[PDB]
């Protein structure tokens, strides 16, 4: 069927799905689908956290070299590489990303996928299934499969948000609110 | 004889082959070319009502068969389409050169001769993009009308039929399209002669006793 | 050739010579398909000639490189020459990807100013007339206008 | 019954004639006929008996319609016309490192995407003749 069976083409209203890909891209890769739904719940978790770290740091900063914590979230990024807080978050994003998704993914984690190839470590079923926190799923398929829906509704809807957010506080500033 | 594989080129039972393009599906030529030239349009009364062709140009397709059993020569039928391309390209380019002299279009650099036009043209940031989008439009309706298969004589289009008939030419039942098609190869043969003219005056001066003035 | 969507209220068949031969199909759906598409191209024009002066010219620049503003463009016949030609190039792109995404070869729905657009569509075969003979005149009366307009802007020398 | 000389010349026919049409199915099981070495990929034959190139051939990209890739080549061709163009003559930018500033990534960019039209044309080609 559509998109292989994968979660997240529900729509809000009834049993008519939405099913939102108008440039067909499902259709086209289909077995390159796992990848897609991998990159998209990354992306939302990310963009999750990504937008609770622009909204928190406006109430409370923790105390550092007062130079990437004292500062404002667009021109944060550059003070904070230059610290060495970014650098060790990134290391630390750097072995998480390496071990979990490139060992998930590729075959032969000791070689670039040009060498590998294969790539059918990601399957459609253990898409975002990363195995962390799996006892607080309920224990029965429907609800299952709507609280994966709602990981990837909020992604998106953290996708687009963290994006307006930082476009915003760019153009402006300011703080939660990044409104002229 | 020599069996199924094995078989290229000048090995015997070796049937000729035309695939040029990847995508398409491999094309078998016979010789033809002689007998295609044999009831060609052209040949009017300047060189005495028959198909002027010395040096025997129109044979050496038939002469592939004996040379390697490969294209390499074209198509009498392909001549016949590069003879088309070139007249209709050599009327617009001596209208083009006796217009640029004269009349001034676009945001182009104002350059009335037409042997610096072009790289002027090519130089100017508001004259790239248009050359640009000639460049598009002439490899769209070339492709398009990629004839290509003429080159061994298997074209399924008579020579210079592109998609192009605004008027009502080709379907009237007068206008008879044999004497429209002579005049259009005599035409551009005239317009041929006509740029080579306008070449050598542009390099020997006083070649042509008509243009001497021009650029 | 009558019941062709052409035949109007304060008009029939006008055709002084029009049609010359009064026959040749194929004349008349290639007819057909030009002035469907001359009269949407025209609608658009004049809507466009009168939608920056009843509503002020866009806010952006239509070209941060070359430093130019919507507001500084003139409107009518003299944006040609102001609107950077990578823009009319990109114009061109669009109408090539709006003329050759869906054939429009003789026969085909193309041909008969069919591609599949729909959004303001009917129902009922009489209300797809009327809307049908509707694009068309509201197409030919826009023709007339934009040719107008283009006249007004190249002999008084301004948009209006 | 005095076999003849033509007769033992049509049996040898016979058998490699036989012989050459039973090894390519798979009853022969050699490593020449191992995917990836002589034959054709299991479900994706690039030819037929006509030597046609099928949608194949393209790989991951078998099933992108031939107006995609018509669009996708015709927008790759145009920026990395532009690319290249500003790159080399309309605001040079060897000249620009010899007035001490950086590279402009966006003339880079566009330009690495002409061959990537080059492949894409051809690519569409092959769509619009397979029908997709
Ligand atoms: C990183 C971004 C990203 C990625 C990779 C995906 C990936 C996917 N989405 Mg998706 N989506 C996103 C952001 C993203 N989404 C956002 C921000 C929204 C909110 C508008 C949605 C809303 C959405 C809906 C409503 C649906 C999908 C669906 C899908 C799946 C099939 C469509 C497809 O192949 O597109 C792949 C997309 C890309 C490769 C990104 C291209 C980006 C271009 C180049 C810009 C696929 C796994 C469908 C699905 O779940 O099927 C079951 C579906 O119905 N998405
Ligand atoms: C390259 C352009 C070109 C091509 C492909 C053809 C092709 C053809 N012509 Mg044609 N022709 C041309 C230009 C061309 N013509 C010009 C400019 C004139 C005006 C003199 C003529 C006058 C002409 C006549 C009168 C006849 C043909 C005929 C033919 C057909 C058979 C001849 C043949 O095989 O020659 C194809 C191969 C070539 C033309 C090779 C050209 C390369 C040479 C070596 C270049 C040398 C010229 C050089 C620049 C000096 C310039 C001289 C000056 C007069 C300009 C064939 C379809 C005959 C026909 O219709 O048959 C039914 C026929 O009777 N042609
Ligand atoms: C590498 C060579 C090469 C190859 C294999 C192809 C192959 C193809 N081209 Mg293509 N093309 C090429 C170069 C090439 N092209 C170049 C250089 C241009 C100019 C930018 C084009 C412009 C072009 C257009 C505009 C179109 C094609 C199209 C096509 C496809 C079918 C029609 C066709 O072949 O007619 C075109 C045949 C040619 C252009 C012949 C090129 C021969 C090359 C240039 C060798 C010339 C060497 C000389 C002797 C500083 C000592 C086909 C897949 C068509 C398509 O996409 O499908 C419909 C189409 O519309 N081509
Ligand atoms: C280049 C522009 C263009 C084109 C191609 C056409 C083409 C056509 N018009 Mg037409 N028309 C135009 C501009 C154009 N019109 C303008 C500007 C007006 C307004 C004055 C009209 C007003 C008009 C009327 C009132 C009628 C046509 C009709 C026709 C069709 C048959 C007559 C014919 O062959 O005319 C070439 C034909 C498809 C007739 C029709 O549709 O058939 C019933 C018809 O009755 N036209
Ligand atoms: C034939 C169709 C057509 C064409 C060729 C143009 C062409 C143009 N329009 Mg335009 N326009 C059109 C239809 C068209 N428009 C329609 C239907 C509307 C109504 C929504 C508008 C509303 C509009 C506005 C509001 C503005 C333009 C502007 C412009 C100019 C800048 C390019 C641009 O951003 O375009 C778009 C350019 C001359 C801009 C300009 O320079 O003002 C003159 C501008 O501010 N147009
Ligand atoms: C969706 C993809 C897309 C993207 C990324 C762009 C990007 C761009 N367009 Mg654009 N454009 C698009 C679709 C797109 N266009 C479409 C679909 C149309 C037709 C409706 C246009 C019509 C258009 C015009 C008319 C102009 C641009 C211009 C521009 C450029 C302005 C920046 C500048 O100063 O030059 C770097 C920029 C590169 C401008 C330009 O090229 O100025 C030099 C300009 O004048 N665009
Ligand atoms: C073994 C073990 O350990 O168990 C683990 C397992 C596991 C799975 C890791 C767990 C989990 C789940 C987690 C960590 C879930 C976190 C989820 C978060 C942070 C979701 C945030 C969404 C924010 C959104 C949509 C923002 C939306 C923002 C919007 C729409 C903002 C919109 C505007 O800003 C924009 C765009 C413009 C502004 O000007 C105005 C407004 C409107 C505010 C457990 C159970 O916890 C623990
Ligand atoms: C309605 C939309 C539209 C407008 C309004 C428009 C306008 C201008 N076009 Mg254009 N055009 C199309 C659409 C439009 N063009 C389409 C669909 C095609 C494909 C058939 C096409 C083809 C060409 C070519 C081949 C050239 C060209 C140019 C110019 C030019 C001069 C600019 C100047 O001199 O500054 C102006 C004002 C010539 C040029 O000079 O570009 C440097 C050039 O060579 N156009
Ligand atoms: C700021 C900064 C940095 C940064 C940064 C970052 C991360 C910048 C990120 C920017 C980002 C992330 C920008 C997102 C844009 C999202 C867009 C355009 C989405 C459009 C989506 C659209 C238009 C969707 C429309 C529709 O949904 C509608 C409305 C209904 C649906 O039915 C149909 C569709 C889906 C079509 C550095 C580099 C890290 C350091 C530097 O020092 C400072
Ligand atoms: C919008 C805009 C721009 C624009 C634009 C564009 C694209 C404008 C387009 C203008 C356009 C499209 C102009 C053609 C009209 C077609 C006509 C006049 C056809 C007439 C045909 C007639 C009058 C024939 C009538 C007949 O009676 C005859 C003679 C015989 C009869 O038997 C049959 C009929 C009845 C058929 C600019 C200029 C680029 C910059 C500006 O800033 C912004
Ligand atoms: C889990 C496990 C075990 C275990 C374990 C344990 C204890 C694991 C612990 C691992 C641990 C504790 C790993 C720390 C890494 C720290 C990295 C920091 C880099 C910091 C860097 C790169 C930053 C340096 C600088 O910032 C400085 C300092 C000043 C700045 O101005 C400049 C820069 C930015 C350059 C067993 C029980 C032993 C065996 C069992 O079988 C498996």
């Amino acid at each position: 069927e559509f998109a292989g069976g994968l979660i997240g083409g529900q729509s809000a209203f009834a049993s008519q799905e939405y099913n939102f890909d108008p440039l067909g891209l499902a259709e086209k890769f289909p077995e390159q689908l796992p990848f897609f739904r991998e990159a998209e719940l990354k992306h939302g978790r990310i963009a999750m956290l990504a937008w609770v770290g622009l909204v928190v740091p406006e109430f409370v900063r923790i105390p550092g070299p007062e130079k990437c914590w004292q500062a404002s979230a667009v021109d944060a990024h550059s003070a904070c590489v230059e610290t060495g807080a970014l650098t060790q978050v990134f290391i630390f994003c750097g072995t998480l990303e390496i071990c979990g998704t490139w060992a998930k993914m590729n075959p032969m984690p000791y070689l670039p996928l040009s060498q590998s190839g294969s790539t059918g470590g990601l399957t459609m079923e253990n898409a975002g299934d990363y195995r962390l926190g799996v006892n607080f799923l309920p224990d029965e398929p429907e609800k299952v499969k709507e609280m994966k829906l709602k990981e990837l509704k909020n992604g998106r809807l953290a996708m687009l948000a963290f994006g307006g957010a930082i476009t915003q506080a760019t153009l402006t500033g300011s703080g939660f609110p990044w409104l002229y | 004889a020599h069996p199924k594989h094995m078989l290229v080129a000048g090995v015997r039972g070796y049937e000729m082959e035309w695939q040029p393009i990847p995508g398409d599906a491999v094309k078998y030529p016979k010789p033809n070319s002689e007998e295609m030239f044999k009831t060609m349009i052209g040949a009017d009364v300047e060189t005495g009502g028959e198909a002027w062709d010395p040096l025997g140009f129109h044979k050496l397709f038939d002469r592939n068969f004996d040379f390697n059993m490969l294209p390499v020569y074209p198509h009498v039928q392909w001549l016949r389409e590069a003879e088309i391309k070139h007249g209709r390209v050599c009327m617009l380019a001596f209208i083009g050169c006796f217009a640029q002299a004269g009349y001034h279009i676009g945001s182009y650099p104002v350059q009335p001769d037409w042997s610096k036009a072009l790289a002027e043209c090519y130089a100017s940031p508001t004259g790239a993009v248009g050359l640009f989008q000639i460049s598009v439009l002439i490899g769209w309706i070339e492709g398009k009308n990629y004839n290509g298969d003429a080159w061994v004589g298997m074209s399924e289009k008579e020579p210079g039929d592109l998609g192009f008939d605004p008027a009502g030419f080709t379907k009237n039942p007068d206008f008879d399209l044999k004497k429209a098609q002579l005049q259009e190869i005599k035409n551009g043969r005239l317009a041929m002669v006509g740029c080579a003219s306008i070449a050598a005056n542009h390099f020997i001066p006083g070649s042509v006793p008509l243009l001497t003035g021009f650029y | 050739f009558e019941n062709e969507l052409g035949v109007q209220a304060p008009t029939g068949f006008f055709d002084p010579l029009g049609l010359s031969s009064d026959g040749s199909i194929d004349n008349f759906k290639r007819r057909r398909a030009s002035e469907i598409k001359h009269g949407r191209v025209a609608m658009l024009a004049t809507m466009g000639y009168m939608t920056p002066e009843i509503t002020g010219k866009f806010p952006g620049y239509l070209s941060y490189s070359q430093s130019i503003k919507f507001a500084d463009v003139p409107n009518g016949l003299a944006a040609m020459s102001k609107v950077p030609v990578l823009g009319w190039a990109q114009v061109a792109a669009y109408g090539a990807v709006c003329e050759l995404s869906q054939d429009q070869s003789p026969g085909t729905p193309g041909a008969a100013g069919d591609f599949g657009f729909k959004v303001i569509t009917s129902e009922d075969e009489e209300t797809l007339k009327r809307k049908l003979n509707s694009e068309l005149a509201n197409g030919r009366l826009a023709m007339m206008a934009i040719i107008g307009l283009f006249f007004q802007d190249g002999l008084t020398g301004g948009a209006y | 019954y005095t076999e003849s000389a033509q007769d033992a010349k049509l049996f040898e026919t016979v058998f490699s004639t036989y012989t050459a049409e039973y090894l390519k199915g798979p009853m022969y099981e050699t490593p020449e006929k191992m995917i990836g070495r002589r034959p054709f990929n299991p479900g994706e034959p690039l030819w037929g008996e006509d030597k046609k190139l099928t949608s194949n051939v393209l790989g991951p990209l078998k099933r992108v319609s031939s107006n995609e890739l018509a669009f996708l080549t015709m927008i790759c061709l145009a920026i990395g016309a532009w690319g290249e163009a500003q790159f080399l003559w309309f605001d040079p930018q060897f000249a620009a490192i010899d007035r001490g500033e950086y590279f402009n990534p966006i003339y880079i960019i566009a330009a690495s995407l002409l061959p990537v039209s080059f492949w894409a044309h051809i690519a569409c080609y092959i769509q619009k003749a397979n029908g997709k």
